[PDB]
């Protein structure tokens, strides 16, 4: 949800740590043109911890 | 201090990847 996202170059990093990872609010946004994972899967992401 | 307007116990800045926040004549620690 942020406003401005920095350039490819110099792309901002943010760190998530001690909360509850609710990956469902993720698809609220616009249909994404790619959804791509890797080792992981996408339909029980909630199910697993990292 | 000279209020503790100084941190100078460390002195350069790394990963970070942690941090907590909480309320702080014998006081035993473990
Ligand atoms: C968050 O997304 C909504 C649309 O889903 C948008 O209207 C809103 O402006 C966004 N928030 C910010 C701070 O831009």
């Amino acid at each position: 949800n942020a406003t401005t996202f920095a350039s490819v170059y110099a792309w901002n990093r943010k760190r998530i740590s001690n909360c509850v990872a609710d990956y469902s609010v993720i698809y609220n946004f616009a249909p994404f043109f790619a959804f791509k994972c890797y080792g992981v899967s996408p339909t029980k992401l909630n199910d697993l911890c990292f | 201090v000279y209020m503790e307007s100084e941190f100078r116990v460390y002195s350069s800045a790394n990963n970070c990847t942690f941090e907590y926040v909480s309320q702080p004549n014998l006081r035993e620690f473990v």
